[PDB]
Parts: C-alpha cells; structure tokens; sequence
C-alpha cells in the first residue's frame, strides 16, 4: 500500500562533441510516466503511461521549460565540479540528482529526499529533516555553504512535502487501474543436471508488480545466503516484474532444499518444496 | 510535476 | 573514476513455445559510467529493430537499460546480447537460453 514518486536526471559531459547528453525520467513506484532527452527531436518532455496523457497543453509545456532549466543549471554544474576537483578539460563526467517523496498507506507524506552524485559517488544530500545537508568530501563542503547562505533547503522542503505528495496523490487517482495494483508473482522451481553428482535448483517469480520481492533458499530451514545466486530483479516489458535465485546442490538432496518468496500480492509468503 | 529550477552546485 | 561492471540478462518476456510471437530482452544494470553499447543477435548477427528504455539508475547510482524487440522462437534460432562497456575489456555475449 505504500507509494512513492521519484525523478532520476542525468547529465553527462562530452567534451569536444557538443553540450552534454541530458536525460530526465519520472517514477510513480515502479512505473515511469515522463522522460526528456537532449538529443531526441522533440525536445520536450514526454509521455511514458497511458494515465499521464490526459494532462493539458499547460502542464506539458511547464514540465518541458522546467526539465530543460534543470538541464542547463547541470550543464554549470558540471564545469563547476571540474573547477572545484580541478579536472582536465577534455574527460567525460556525470552528474546525477534525484529527489521524491514517500507517502505510506494512507497516502500522506511519510519523507522526502534530494540526492546528488558526481561521477557514481554521494556528492550532497538532503537530510531526513529536510532542513540540513550531508556533504560527501570537500568540494561538496563549498556547495553546502552556498545552499546554505542561498536557503536552498527550505525551498525543496516546500516541494517535498507539499507540491510532489499533491501530485503524487493525483496520478496514484488517475493511473489507479496501473498505479494501485499489485500482480502477485507466479512461482516455480527448475530442476536441471550440471553433471552426474550436482543439480541446479533454480526458484522462479514471474509477472509480479510492485518490484519489491524477496526470493530465499533454505537447506534443513538453514538459509544458504553464501551459497545463493540471486539475480537483479528485471522488466518482463509489460509492466511486470521477474526475478530467480538459484543453489547448486548435491544430487539426492534436493528435498533438504526450499525456496521462499515474500511479495506484497500474496496472502502469504509461499515455500516451494521439492517433495 | 517536477521541483522548480535547482539551483547550481 | 568509480567504474561498474554490467550484469547482463537475456531472456523472453513469456515462457518461450515455438511458433508464438513474444518479446526478447537484453537487460543491463549495475553499471557506471552510463556509455554502454548493447546489441541483440540472432544467429550472431546484429537484430535492427531494437528498442531501449530510457536511461534510469537506481538507489546506488547504478545505471539500467532494458534494450528488446519483438521475436517468434523456433528451433533452431540462436539469440543473444552483446555488451560492451569500458569495465569490459572485449565486448561480452550472453547467450539466450531457454530452459532455465
């Protein structure tokens, strides 16, 4: 029952072959519902949910202003991290920020988050009181002082717990028949020779949303969490969800072995069993 | 919606 | 620089049966910088319809794409993703396989 609404951004210098790369997608949960690109044609925000397109003609052309005046304040920012880690002029960089909220159940404003990394690494972040920074080294330290004295906090929090849990809770409304379903996965386990003496057992989770799933293996009840091949949980392409773990096993011990599946679409968590 | 402009590092 | 290897996943979107239109996705996540090249082959060569995802990254930082086109399996067949990234020192090739 819990929500949340995420905007993941991107920029990435190429120096010597244009501005740099700028891409901008937007999250309710698991589903995206906007993107921008710099390089693409249109060069506005678009689309990515049936439910985001009955917004009007005001929201899309204030969602594309906005997306592309975040572009050009990363586009700064990526010359100023330069200065600030005096890096040369010529090498490739990332700058990446996203920020949201949570909202629990009841839909009301449970926290709120403001994150930046540069090149792959916490840079600055928002505390949980949205009122002070966590500054990851020394140049993040600069950029703390000027948010500081500039009151930036105080401006986000606005947002975090006003304007993105009002919005949040309109698209929860509008994209309910998406937004506000959960598929329970549908579960198996596979059973395939490696060579006379050992097994693959592998627990399957198919066409599950949220994405949210833990899949566990025990042997005896023992977990075997060292022993575990997990993969990332990955898109079907469909709006749902995949996911397997997997154990090597001695031939002849497989009914030792259970696998277990927690997801939120499920009465209760399942123990798939060998015998 | 998304925040307003974000201001520079 | 921070640098992050891809974790490649081949797979359809439906349990594969012969003869019945489906979906074939190469899934990469887990990687950084985002620069990454990713093909899909059928019988080792380069398919052309292939749509990406938009560029997205998780609680980590770490970039996912999930690149796929639409496909009817048979027999004889072979598909698969082939990824090159600077954590990779040649270009890497996941091959489909059906009966995991």
């Amino acid at each position: 029952g819990s929500h949340s609404m995420r905007y993941f951004f991107t920029s990435v210098s190429r120096p010597g072959r244009g501005e740099p790369r700028f891409i901008a997608v937007g999250y309710v949960d698991d589903t995206q519902f906007v993107r921008f690109d710099s390089d693409a044609a249109s060069q506005r925000m678009e689309p990515r949910a049936p439910w985001i397109e009955q917004e009007g003609p005001e929201y899309w052309d204030g969602e594309t202003r906005k997306v592309k005046a975040h572009s050009q304040t990363h586009r700064v920012d990526l010359g100023t991290l330069r200065g600030y880690y005096n890096q040369s002029e010529a090498g490739s960089h990332t700058v990446q920020r996203m920020y949201g909220c949570d909202v629990g159940s009841d839909w009301r404003f449970l926290r709120g988050y403001h994150q930046y990394a540069y090149d792959g690494k916490d840079y600055i972040a928002l505390k949980e009181d949205l009122r002070s920074w966590t500054a990851a080294d020394m140049a993040a330290q600069t950029t703390k002082h000027k948010w500081e004295a500039a009151h930036v906090a105080e401006q986000l929090r606005a947002y975090l717990e006003g304007t993105c849990v009002e919005w949040l809770r309109r698209y929860l409304e509008n994209g309910k028949e998406t937004l506000q379903r959960t598929d329970a996965p549908k579960t198996h386990m596979t059973h395939h020779a490696v060579s006379d003496h050992e097994a693959t057992l592998r627990c399957w989770a198919l066409s599950f949303y949220p994405a949210e799933i833990t899949l566990t293996w025990q042997r005896d009840g023992e977990d075997q969490t060292q022993d575990t091949e997990l993969v990332e949980t990955r898109p079907a392409g469909d709006g749902t969800f995949q996911k397997w773990a997997a154990v090597v096993v001695p031939s002849g011990q497989e009914q030792r072995y259970t696998c277990h599946v927690q997801h939120e679409g499920l009465p209760k968590p399942l123990t798939l069993r060998w015998e | 919606i998304t925040d307003q402009v974000p201001f520079s590092v | 620089m921070i640098q992050r290897t891809p974790k490649i996943q081949v797979y359809s979107r439906h349990p594969a049966e012969n003869g019945k239109s489906n979906f074939l996705n190469c899934y990469v996540s887990g990687f950084h910088p985002s620069d990454i090249e990713v093909d899909l082959l059928k019988n080792g060569e380069r398919i052309e319809k292939v749509e990406h995802s938009d560029l997205s990254f998780s609680k980590d930082w770490s970039f996912y794409l999930l690149y796929y086109t639409e496909f009817t399996p048979t027999e004889k067949d072979e598909y698969a993703c082939r990824v090159n990234h600077v954590t990779l020192s040649q270009p890497k090739i996941v091959k489909w396989d059906r009966d995991m």
